RNA sequence: AGCGUACACGGUGGAUGCCCUGGCAGUCAGAGGCGAUGAAGGACGUGCUAAUCUGCGAUAAGCGUCGGUAAGGUGAUAUGAACCGUUAUAACCGGCGAUUUCCGAAUGGGGAAACCCAGUGUGUUUCGACACACUAUCAUUAACUGAAUCCAUAGGUUAAUGAGGCGAACCGGGGGAACUGAAACAUCUAAGUACCCCGAGGAAAAGAAAUCAACCGAGAUUCCCCCAGUAGCGGCGAGCGAACGGGGAGCAGCCCAGAGCCUGAAUCAGUGUGUGUGUUAGUGGAAGCGUCUGGAAAGGCGCGCGAUACAGGGUGACAGCCCCGUACACAAAAAUGCACAUGCUGUGAGCUCGAUGAGUAGGGCGGGACACGUGGUAUCCUGUCUGAAUAUGGGGGGACCAUCCUCCAAGGCUAAAUACUCCUGACUGACCGAUAGUGAACCAGUACCGUGAGGGAAAGGCGAAAAGAACCCCGGCGAGGGGAGUGAAAAAGAACCUGAAACCGUGUACGUA
């Protein structure tokens, strides 16, 4: 099972987003909410946005397992505008 | 319609087309202004039937 | 002259529709004809609720060219094609394979 | 750890590649112009409209009559509301007619382009107002009047012709640049080129010999070929560039010149009828079933049909047998160009004669200027006149008269082939593929610039079929994404023609202070 989330033509710079993302690598999905909670960057508030649709579009399609989701693979692509994306899955 | 009309003598041909655009061409054009009258189709009619009175009427007499 | 019109038997001859009859109750100006119960499509539509929205998904009926379509005649039980023949004072369509007349 | 090595995943894609509701260049025809009865082009309205192309003009996406067609249409963009009738008065196409706002040559006047202010006659009247026609322009023709001047003339009025400008080309003339070659350059080519005007034109001009020869000849004018890129010209350099002669399209020479004769004789323009051929809406016009893939067959296969029709186009990919169409056979109520036989007013047949174009040519006579200041030097008139013959005067030609012949004041006039397309109708392109092609394939002379004139771009390609992701969820009631569904296909999603690197991120395995 995985779960996809991405925003197109973010008004952002790519290499902010990017950083932004960095700092949240490889931390579990409970505890990066509330890691973004708190942070004032303001990339912050977008891959929130991003990480919370993808939470809820699991919930939508995926029946369980959400506990223990991580933040599997996160990235942003040149666009100046930004393309972010996020993949989460249990394992 | 287009010949019915054809015979009839100039004043009263006159008499209707006046009767028509002072009073029923009045009333469709406030109706319309007031937004009620939902089908068209009575607009039309009148206001192509005046336009075939008025158009006729010279080419009858005078003419 | 139009050869299809209003409430015409036809058999459409390619389009998923091959050998299956139908009754096309009117055709459009740019070649395209309607037969309730050939084509059905499954159109997406903008719910609203004024209108008389229809609700969902709506299994309506998409149009198809002419060529597609061959009049059906029920004196061979096969479509054929139709030609013009002038009677006492006017002309009508008939049928091919003998000559039927509509 | 951080790089490097490559692999996959993508995104920035944009090298390359296919097409077009588009251009460009040619071939054959009409037109080769319109209009005060108001040209084109603009301003403003006419749609159930928020807006547009086209149509139209307060009667306004339309009108009356006559034909073909007629069951879908009410033009579409681009859907929706609402309509009529569906076999003859829905509607569509065409022929002929009526309205046809304002400005605009723009015309009663004014005025600032879409603006304002009037008069006369005709009507009408609710005796307040409203509609119809006319009211710029100069001369000429005819008429009524007509001064200074008796008539006349000018002048006042009326009816008719002549132009109120635009528009691509050329005929002939007038003038009239720059640039360039000449190693720069005074002259010159340049170039009579850019440019403006004049007469009417679709063709025009010219169109019939004292025009050429050289002792013999073709004999109206124009275009083209060889002649010939030759002779010749040219600081004989660059470069320019013949003629004669022989052939293609064409090939009509008459007429007033005045008398007679016999004449309304063929011919010419105008003016009715009938026929044929076009325009002018259109009619008919052949042929496949099954099997298997294939999104869908027009694709592979079998057996059959017409072919005077296998030219072409559309139909989920390649169709003679699906359709539209082609060839072929037909058709016009009314208008309509062209040919004839054909009714009639006039010019108007043919023979004899000279007439042979008079103060005409030539001769001239002083000038200015013809670019020509006589330089290689010729042309206009004048200050003017003698002035021939009357095709009997000659006519110029290389042993004087050369032998020879001419053609000169008849013409006027005369059609053919011939330059070109602003625009229209039909056909074609081994011409191009959106920075090409037109500047403009897309609502392009469009955004925009520019007082105006004028200048002037970028932006094409979804899906065969919008059948356009119903629905639900998160999200901010947005944007965005995910499930579901349609769609063969959504590694076709409205940012939707195939789409490699360069460039930016993720994972994969190797070594890596």
């Amino acid at each position: 099972m995985e779960t996809i989330a991405k925003h197109r033509h973010a008004r952002s710079s790519a290499q902010k987003v990017r950083l932004v993302a960095d700092l949240i690598r490889g931390k579990k999905v409970s505890q990066a909410l509330d890691i973004l909670t708190y942070t004032n960057k303001k990339a912050a508030v977008l891959v929130k946005k991003v990480l919370e649709s993808a939470i809820a579009n699991a919930e939508h399609n995926d029946g369980a397992d959400i506990d223990d989701l991580k933040v599997t693979k996160i990235f942003v692509d040149e666009g100046r505008t930004s393309h972010i994306t996020v993949v989460v899955s249990d394992r | 319609m287009k010949a019915k009309e054809l015979r009839e003598k100039s004043v009263e041909e006159l008499n209707t087309e006046l009767l028509n655009l002072l009073r029923e061409q009045f009333n469709l054009r406030m109706q319309a202004a007031s937004g009620q009258l939902q089908q068209s189709h009575l607009l039309k009619q009148v206001r192509r039937d005046v336009a075939r009175v008025k158009t006729l009427l010279n080419e009858k007499a005078g003419a | 002259a139009a050869k299809i019109r209003r409430d015409d038997e036809v058999i459409v001859l390619t389009g998923k529709d091959k050998g299956k009859r139908g009754k096309v109750k009117n055709v459009l100006s740019s070649g395209k004809v309607i037969v309730e119960g050939i084509n059905l499509v499954k159109k997406h539509q903008k719910p609203v609720p004024a209108l008389n929205q229809p609700g969902g998904i709506v299994e309506k009926e998409a149009a198809i060219q002419v060529s597609n379509v061959a009049i059906f005649n029920a004196a061979t039980g096969k479509a054929d094609r139709v030609g013009f023949r002038f009677e006492d004072g006017k002309k009508v369509r008939f049928f091919k394979s003998n000559s039927e007349t509509i």
